[PDB]
């Protein structure tokens, strides 16, 4: 879900249902959603080790 | 046999694993340093809460 | 072992990112793409209602 290259599930509850069941907490999961011009947006952690 | 040193309790789940205590790890549960931050401003104290 | 000798886990609920997103419903690009160069009668029989 960091990038698009797949065209959706066509029923829209079911996408967004698992887009933010996967997105939810993920280290990589997107901050904000996928801009369509623009960077996936990665956070960034207060610290690592 | 010298000084008393002093043991104290923090209340853990039992089902914490013995793997994050086989090794350096922090007594509390989770990386406190500021060591660890980014410089990012907040980034300790989010580090860490 | 992870870097630092820590002991480290995957199991599957870490493949959710990957295998729980519709890309694995997504064919389209395969059967159009073996449909080339026909084929012959496979025994329809199994293959027909």
């Amino acid at each position: 879900y960091l990038g698009r290259g797949a065209p959706p599930l066509l029923d829209n509850a079911a996408a967004v249902y698992l887009r933010n069941a996967v997105v939810a907490g993920n280290r990589l999961g997107p901050a904000q959603p996928l801009p369509v011009f623009g960077c996936a947006q990665v956070p960034r952690r207060a610290g690592m080790d | 046999h010298g000084q008393d040193a002093v043991c104290e309790f923090i209340a853990t789940p039992v089902a914490t694993d013995i793997n994050y205590f086989r090794r350096p790890c922090n007594p509390r549960g989770r990386a406190a340093g500021g060591v660890y931050a980014g410089d990012k401003e907040g980034d300790v104290i989010a580090l860490m809460y | 072992w992870g870097k630092d000798h820590q002991v480290l886990r995957l199991s599957m609920e870490n493949a959710v990112g990957t295998v729980c997103h519709p890309s694995l419903m997504n064919i389209d690009a395969a059967v159009g793409g073996v449909n080339h160069d026909p084929v012959e009668a496979a025994n329809p029989y199994g293959a027909y209602v």
